[PDB]
């Protein structure tokens, strides 16, 4: 089994270390790549290092920036990258074949869990919430839409729920997206009949970890 | 280098018939260091095939691989609802050991006419300096699918992020929304806002539009 | 009339320890406390002869095998040991007689840039026997898949290099270890001292 370290967030022009930790079979024939996948896109491959003697083979984009170590002691291989920049967020995983003795399998069958890396230079904050009242122009049919609104937060984890998790029953979250401001916004929303309206006590729970707080914005049919 | 490249990109099947893939190279690969990796979306990719011809451990026998040279394939005898992914090739003989672009496998079922509605900014918004207003599109099965926003019967761009959730599981349809995170100084001397929709499923163009005044 | 044991261990050069030297010794008259008071070397374990009383003990003939290793790795070479220097390079029998001496050798092996001239064997298909060389190079065979002569996935070279520098720390600092195994045949058994 392959275990690696957690995420880490950086700033530009620095270096970062990520390091795979291998236990359970025997790690002195095995060899390990590295490879990253930014979100929503194709597989890029890195490079490879074989662990019994500590050569490596580099891709041309990436050789003079990332080196690959390894560690006897701990069974643990090490990859670093120095001056980053805003297009290495992505997130990075190691892969190496199950050796038992002498005899080793053909193909890279153990996968680690990825480590997620953030690069860039806006500062951690917490976010607005805003609410999307429904209105007599959205409702269309007897059926009508309402949800919340998230912004200029910048740790990727957030959390949106209704009736304190109660109301699920046909409820959209979409992909979080990128801002100029360097900052991330989503949105939330759920379908209700127009017949709920002024009738249940509808709220949005959200949540954000890296700032600690916690909001439950009520929302109300505009006037 | 070798380069390889997927030749179907996506692939829409009913659970059933027999799926194929078409994993093509540049220039000669050895037929010992060919693999298939399966990955489905939040997790790590897992091995499916190795040496072009035999399958990993537990692998259930319905994925087969075949041919050698510059061709090579992938064939499942029967789909099941859990081999909805993303399939990659790759090669390790030579130094650089490059991936394929992928091939997406969705569920396919009928057309669904998708739904527009239309969100005016909030009040307590009027405050920061941005107008926010959102077009949402709800329940439509065909991936594609564009919205444009008109403002005085004028296309504005540069403000139209686009965001796509992933496909459904009881019904597999798409929702689709856009933000239209406005300046406040265009709010103002702005009067007719709209976001137009157009779809397969729709015959002509659905025009939804929003005025300021009835605010 | 004396054992040559001076050039033995003031050689100029030491053999990598995958290719250690040997060289048999008889008909000479030798001396070990002139050895034993050098005051100089390291370790001096003798399993089941006594030091202070070799002079007064006579066999048939001597073996004498030097090489050099890293600093830590000299707690491998003893009886009933397991290590990959064991396992792949230099295994001692159970029942083993003699002594061992090794020495640190830092201003004499270890210069600027690095000494790249010894080297250890990595792999191999199976456990080393007691006293027997090994040096064939081919390219081993981790999977199951033929090599044929090209060097890549799962198939490596089996033999890399020390990296010997004047910083490093003591635990990687090189050690030239000589092993001497006395042997007892029915023979004239003319090698022993006075
Ligand atoms: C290796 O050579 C050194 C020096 O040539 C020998 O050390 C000398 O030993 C004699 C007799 O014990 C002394 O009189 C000298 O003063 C020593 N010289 C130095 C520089 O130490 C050493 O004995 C030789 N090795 C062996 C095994 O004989």
């Amino acid at each position: 089994q392959l275990v690696q370290s957690g995420p880490e967030v950086k700033k530009p022009g620095t270096s970062v270390k990520v390091s795979c930790k291998a236990s359970g079979f025997t790690f002195y024939y095995s060899a390990v790549q590295w490879v990253r996948q930014a979100r929503g896109q194709r597989l890029e491959w890195l490079g490879w290092m074989a662990v019994g003697s500590g050569k490596a083979n580099y891709a041309q984009k990436f050789q003079e920036r990332l080196t690959l170590t390894r560690d006897m002691s701990t069974s643990t291989a090490y990859m670093e990258l120095s001056s980053l920049r805003s297009e290495d967020t992505a997130v990075y995983y190691c892969a190496a074949p199950n050796c038992t003795g002498g005899s080793c399998y053909d193909g890279f069958n153990l996968w680690g869990q990825g480590t997620v890396v953030t690069v860039s230079s806006a500062s951690t904050k917490g976010p607005s919430v805003f609410p999307l009242a429904p209105s007599s122009k959205s409702t269309s049919g007897g059926t009508a839409a309402l949800g919340c609104l998230v912004k200029d937060y910048f740790p990727e984890p957030v959390t949106v729920s209704w009736n304190s998790g109660a109301l699920t029953s046909g409820v959209h979250t979409f992909p979080a997206v990128l801002q100029s401001s360097g900052l991330y916004s989503l949105s939330s929303v759920v379908t209700v009949p127009s017949s709920s309206l002024g009738t249940q006590t509808y709220i949005c729970n959200v949540n954000h970890k890296p700032s600690n707080t916690k909001v439950d914005k009520k929302v109300e049919p505009k006037s | 280098e070798i380069v390889l490249t997927q030749s179907p990109g996506t692939l829409s099947l009913s659970p059933g018939d027999r799926a194929i893939l078409s994993c093509r190279a540049s220039q000669t690969v050895n037929s010992n260091y060919l693999a298939w990796y399966q990955q489905k979306p939040g997790q790590a990719p897992r091995l499916l095939i190795y040496g072009t011809s035999s399958r990993a451990t537990g692998i259930p026998d319905r994925f087969s691989g075949s041919g050698s040279g510059t061709d090579f394939t992938l064939t499942i005898s029967r789909l099941e609802p859990e081999d909805f992914a993303v399939y990659y090739c790759q090669q390790y003989g030579s130094s650089p050991w490059l991936f394929g672009q992928g091939t997406k496998v969705e569920i396919k079922r009928t057309v669904a006419a998708p739904s527009v509605f239309i969100f005016p900014p909030s009040d307590e918004q009027l405050k920061s300096g941005t107008a926010s207003v959102v077009c949402l599109l709800n329940n439509f099965y065909p991936r594609e699918a564009k919205v444009q926003w008109k403002v005085d019967n004028a296309l504005q761009s540069g403000n139209s992020q686009e965001s796509v959730t992933e496909q459904d599981s009881k019904d597999s349809t798409y929702s689709l929304s856009s933000t239209l995170t406005l300046s406040k100084a265009d709010y103002e001397k702005h009067k007719v806002y709209a976001c137009e929709v157009t779809h397969q499923g729709l015959s002509s163009p659905v025009t939804k539009s929003f005025n300021r005044g009835e605010c | 009339n004396l054992c040559p044991f001076g050039e033995v261990f003031n050689a100029t050069r030491f053999a990598s320890v995958y290719a250690w030297n040997r060289k048999r010794i008889s008909n000479c008259v030798a001396d070990y406390s002139v050895l034993y008071n050098s005051a100089s070397f390291s370790t001096f374990k003798c399993y089941g002869v006594s030091p202070t009383k070799l002079n007064d003990l006579c066999f048939t003939n001597v073996y004498a095998d030097s090489f050099v290793i890293r600093g830590d790795e000299v707690r491998q070479i003893a009886p009933g040991q397991t290590g990959k220097i064991a396992d792949y390079n230099y295994k001692l029998p159970d029942d083993f007689t003699g002594c061992v001496i090794a020495w640190n050798s830092n201003n004499l092996d270890s210069k600027v840039g690095g000494n790249y001239n010894y080297l250890y064997r990595l792999f191999r298909k199976s456990n080393l026997k007691p006293f027997e060389r090994d040096i064939s190079t081919e390219i081993y065979q981790a999977g199951s898949t033929p090599c044929n002569g090209v060097e890549g996935f799962n198939c490596y070279f089996p033999l890399q290099s020390y990296g010997f520098q004047p910083t490093n720390g003591v635990g990687y600092q090189p050690y030239r270890v000589v092993v001497l195994s006395f042997e007892l045949l029915h023979a004239p058994a003319t090698v022993c001292g006075p």
